């Protein structure tokens, strides 16, 4: 499943749980549109922070 | 002929058939919700009957 999540308001947390462990034990693909993120591009030699 | 209905005569009677719950029906599992509200209080549609 490629589930579109358009917005994450109003779920309930175990369903949330629930679609995490669908990513992981049935492969889903889900995509969360709702979210904003800035990111920083770690060289390998100082990891992840 | 059918069985008259105790009610529809006037003789009292001594023995009856009582249904009965065979144990408690108050077990203690009171149903329990998960209330999530809106998340923002501006974007709530009133809206639409």
């Amino acid at each position: 499943v490629h589930m579109t999540i358009n917005e994450r308001a109003g779920m309930s947390k175990l369903v949330a749980d629930n679609i995490i462990a669908s990513v992981i034990k049935s492969n889903w693909v889900v995509d969360i549109l709702d979210i904003e993120y800035t990111a920083e591009v770690m060289t390998p030699s100082e990891g992840y922070t | 002929q059918v069985g008259i209905p105790k009610l529809e005569v006037d003789h009292i009677s001594f023995s009856n058939v009582v249904s009965m719950m065979t144990a408690n029906i108050r077990t203690g599992d009171d149903m329990a919700v998960e209330r999530v509200n809106p998340d923002d209080v501006r974007a709530i549609n009133i809206r639409n009957a």
